[PDB]
């Protein structure tokens, strides 16, 4: 229903994380990633597939990626860690 | 004998047709009817009956008889007592009510809803409880200075022990849908301690409250479909 | 001068008065009556026990604790051993009866709780085994006076012996419908701050005109605790629920020797 | 139509319709003209589709029957030559759930039979066009033992002969109940187990299934055996018309596990738990 | 009829109809009796075919659906067994262009299903005659996961069963819009992205496609698997009747590239350049 391909991400503090969240539908009425992290967009052709470009990763976050397919609201998260010396 | 011509749509079996058919039991003297009480003439006679909302369907208390009583106390917090969207066919706590089960056979619905709230505390427990309905398209109300601005009702506790918060038909479309749709979203509903609930000594502090749902007499449905409870 | 909270009901030589009542529910808007001649199924002479069985019968008082989960009675068979209605019943093959169910539970003004008093036509319940289907014995389905209790857990016994009984699950109301939808039945709610008695008036509801009371159980009386009992000094107190039922407008057919059902 | 909405304005008086008491048994009664200020809305929307004649006005599916047609040698191959189905509406879960809203109902039933075929093997020749018998056996008429016995000739049983490739056969069965309505739910047995019986009927089934005999729909293939094995599928349909219903009930929430009101252990949890009580 | 032509002759006066001013918004208003001398022409020609009931009075094609029927082994072979199509008029470019003359429309829709078959392989046996299910799924009813699940039995969904070889099945769908007219063009979203959301709905689609749910037409083959793989093609048709329209618009000039009003870069040049301005 909603797939996030980079599920297991390791990346240090401050860098950028590429998150790819799409749905298993043909018409994503309402789709987005819920996090308070800065992101513009990443260019990707196709009305279904989608990449947000997250940046300035400081702490451990679990963003939720909804998708309003015509069978209810769906849910998919991703798991990301940080690094420190 | 008679010149006829066969149109398209001949020799089809449509599952919603209305045709005649030869009776396989000719001259069957049917059993004469008697006046059985409680005859239903319309499925909207069943929408106008109250039925409890599983409002307390949190992790642990769901799927048991603690799903219905809403927790109350005497502390008088600013937090909402409950909060629920107005989607009586696709919300996780409304689609299993008697109104919610009929709406999952239909697709488009209009009309206003009726929330009758029974207070099941003690006799000496007096209090005031705000009951609010906010139309959609803004911030979901969390504090009391956000839900006072909508359609609300301030309810007092005492002898007459059941209020009625009405959620009116305020909608862009003539017919909202029976799914979680963004364009036909219903509204935001909260419930705040107006002043607080006060108990004396020798009286329980933590109490409960029951929550109902029915349909106003301008409530009507269309477009019969299958449901999504059973398989 | 008059109020809705004071009500006296008299049938035969029995009387219920109540001073903190709610209003009474006539079920589906029809008061019970005798079988009219334009609908009569048998042709024998009907016995009308005019005042000998149209009177209030008081059942046993169950105790409603804080952990009590529900009760159920099958209505033309909870009166199977009550006076002459239990003697009009087993000496006749046919029987119709209206009912006046009056449920009695009262506490102080410091208690709290709710009691959904229902009256369910054709209250068909589920068996407590997964070996077979529609599989309940006679004694376990017809307890009579004492009734039965609900339960907040479904434990189907793998034995076909101890599984011949009602899987009385409270939130599925026995028959696998949600309990929050049970208000489409004729119901009243005993709320311990508002009232202390629930009065229903139940006509004879069956597809047939008149039917065997020994086989067929017409109504199902159901009492669900919606909000549990909570008394703040003594959290484990018990207030009794006493059920008082009267037959109304009874009519019987097919006289013979006494029917004595099995007890095991 | 449905009710309109009157032009009302605000009030300040002792007449309070917003406060009811559901201990009395009655539901809520406040229409939205009571508690707020409303405009005048002329309401032309009707409730015409929600009525029981249109709520049951679909030809639902109640079962799927399979017959075959080949040179039968063993005994299990001779029982594939026909199929006898006990007529009931409980062999699916969607027309049943629409009928268990109501305790008692009264309706003339209209059936239609949509029938498919296939070749079983690939290189076993061919077959001619086929004619299908569907015979309504009332309770008491002899059910067929073999596919070509004395019972299929149907001197009084209602039979239909569908030539394969035509429009599906349709017929209307009247109200055939021996009560004054079909008891969807029957809370009682078929007999009374007496005191000190040597019969020991401690296996009498509960409830509904001990009173319903509606018949038997026995289906054969009227052809003899073709060289190619023809496997058929038949989908018996029902459409309640002239519908009346009595004494409404809550609808089925948890799944079924039989012909009764029973429910299986692994699906006693119909709800999905929300995050908290304050989740829009 | 259309307007006739009056017998007029030449004029010399201050009444000048040949001069208008299109800054005022009104179009030209001079009929040919004004600026020249005309005879009397009785005009019997009517505009009967140009009306909207006859301008849309054709059964257009809106999509082409493909189902098959064979012994499915893998998972991609089980998704060839059925096809679910979201109902819209935008999957072709000719009935769409006739409807995007108008902003809002109101019409009862009449559909007809013209269905073909073929053998896939050559020497894999044969097959019997086939029956096709076409089930109208409203928004909310469960879409089928496999080709033989609980959803196809259709206890309340409108289904038609077309026996292959008959006349094509036809049905009329009423005005099912939740507005008072079908918005062909919708200039707005489905929701309002609020200030300081943690939701971050920066991928809400523009315009029309976020409000239209008309249903799902799910088609299976009711037969089981034949020995020969039968590949089918189904051409869903629409014919708007009882047509009303509002608020006209210019017609589509450049080609489409989606379900919106978008246009692709390589075809933004619909005209062909003439030699010069003085080319007859």
């Amino acid at each position: 229903q909603t797939s996030v391909s980079p599920s297991k991400v390791i990346l240090p503090r401050g860098g950028s994380v590429l998150v790819t969240c799409s749905t298993s539908c043909d018409q994503p009425k309402l789709l987005g990633i819920e996090t308070p992290l800065p992101k513009k967009e990443l260019l990707l052709p196709g009305n279904n597939r989608k990449v947000y470009e997250l940046s300035n990763v400081q702490e451990d976050s679990q963003p939720m990626c909804y998708s309003n397919c015509p069978d209810g609201q769906s849910t998919a998260k991703t798991f990301l860690t940080v690094y420190w010396t | 004998g008679l010149p006829t011509m066969l149109t398209p749509g001949s020799s089809q079996f449509l599952t919603s047709d209305d045709f005649q058919s030869p009776c396989a039991l000719p001259n069957f003297d049917v059993t004469p009817p008697i006046h059985i009480p409680g005859e239903v003439f319309n499925m909207m006679e069943l929408a106008e009956i109250d039925s409890m909302i599983p409002m307390n369907s949190v992790t642990g208390k769901a799927n048991t008889m603690e799903m219905y009583p809403i927790p109350l106390d005497d502390k008088g917090s600013a937090t909402p007592i409950f909060s629920i969207s107005l989607s009586p066919a696709s919300d996780k706590r409304l689609q299993y009510t008697m109104l919610g089960e009929i709406l999952n056979y239909y697709t488009h619905w209009t009309g206003s809803l009726r929330f009758t709230f029974l207070f099941c505390g003690s006799m000496m427990a007096t209090g005031k409880i705000l009951l609010s309905y906010s139309p959609p398209g803004a911030k979901p109300p969390t504090t009391r200075k956000d839900a006072m601005l909508g359609t609300h009702i301030i309810w007092d506790l005492g002898l007459q022990s059941s209020c009625t918060m009405l959620a009116p038909w305020i909608s862009n479309t003539v017919y909202r849908r029976c799914i979680k749709d963004d364009f036909t979203e219903g509204g935001y509903i909260t419930c705040f301690y107006q002043t607080r609930i006060v108990v004396p000594s020798g009286t329980p502090t933590s109490m409960f409250m029951l929550a109902f749902v029915s349909a106003c007499p301008d409530f009507s449905v269309r477009l019969l479909r299958d449901t999504n409870h059973i398989s | 001068g008059y109020s809705d909270r004071v009500r006296q009901i008299t049938l035969g030589n029995s009387t219920i008065t109540t001073q903190e009542a709610a209003n009474a529910v006539v079920a589906y808007g029809e008061w019970p009556s005798y079988l009219d001649d334009k609908e009569a199924n048998p042709i024998d002479a009907p016995t009308e026990p005019d005042v000998s069985s149209n009177r209030f019968y008081t059942l046993d008082s169950v105790q409603w604790k804080s952990t009590s989960r529900g009760w159920w009675w099958k209505l033309p068979d909870a009166l199977k051993d009550m006076g002459m209605f239990g003697q009009n019943m087993y000496y006749h093959y046919l029987g119709r009866s209206g009912y006046t169910v009056h449920v009695q539970c009262n506490a102080s003004k410091f208690h709290q709780g709710a009691l959904g008093v229902f009256a369910i036509p054709e209250y068909v319940m589920a068996c407590n085994t997964e070996a077979k289907t529609s599989y309940v014995s006679y004694v376990n389905a017809n307890p009579g006076e004492k009734g039965g209790v609900f339960d907040n857990a479904y434990n189907p016994s793998a034995e076909a012996s101890e599984g011949r009984k009602f899987a009385a699950l409270d939130y599925l109301l026995g028959c696998g419908v949600l309990a929050g939808n049970a208000f489409v039945y004729p119901h009243q709610i005993i709320n311990l701050r508002t009232n202390n008695s629930a009065t229903l008036v139940l006509p004879y509801v069956n597809s047939l005109a008149i039917d065997c009371m020994a086989k067929h159980n017409n109504w199902g009386l159901v009492i669900l605790p919606l909000c549990k009992l909570d008394y703040a000094p003594n959290s484990s107190t018990e207030i009794p629920i006493t059920v008082t039922i009267a037959p109304m407008f009874t009519e019987f057919n097919g006289l013979r020797n006494i029917t004595v059902p099995a007890t095991q | 139509t449905a009710q309109s909405t009157p032009l009302t304005s605000g009030v300040n008086s002792q007449e309070v319709p917003a406060l009811t008491a559901v201990e009395t048994g009655a539901s809520g009664q406040a229409v939205p003209s009571d508690v707020i200020e409303t405009r005048h809305v002329v309401n032309y929307k009707t409730r015409s589709e929600s009525t029981l004649e249109s709520f049951f006005g679909r030809s639902a599916c109640v079962t799927i029957l399979e017959v075959e047609n080949f040179n039968a040698t063993t005994d299990a191959d001779r029982k594939k030559q026909f199929t006898t189905w006990a007529i009931t509406y409980t062999d699916t879960v969607q027309l049943r759930r629409k009928l268990e809203f109501f305790t008692y109902s009264r309706f003339d039933l209209e059936m239609t039979f949509v029938i498919t075929e296939r070749y079983y093997a690939s290189n076993t020749g061919h077959a001619r066009n086929q004619v299908y018998q569907l015979m309504y056996i009332p309770p008491g008429a002899p059910r067929p033992t073999a596919w070509d016995d004395y019972t299929w000739q149907s001197s009084s049983n209602p039979s239909v002969f569908y030539t394969y490739g035509s429009a599906p056969p349709r017929m209307s069965i009247p109200y055939v109940g021996i009560a004054n309505a079909y008891s969807h739910f029957y809370d009682g047995f078929a007999r009374v187990p007496l005191k000190d019986e040597t019969v020991d009927s401690g296996d009498t089934y509960y409830g509904l299934v001990t009173i319903n005999d509606f018949g038997t729909l026995a289906v054969r293939v009227v052809n003899e055996y073709n060289p190619a094995r023809i496997t058929s599928k038949i989908r018996v349909y029902m459409k309640p018309k002239h519908v009346r219903c009595w004494c409404p009930r809550p609808p089925r929430a948890v799944p079924y596990r039989g012909e009764g009101v029973d429910f299986k252990q692994d699906s006693i949890t119909p709800l999905t738990a929300v995050e908290n009580i304050n989740t829009f």
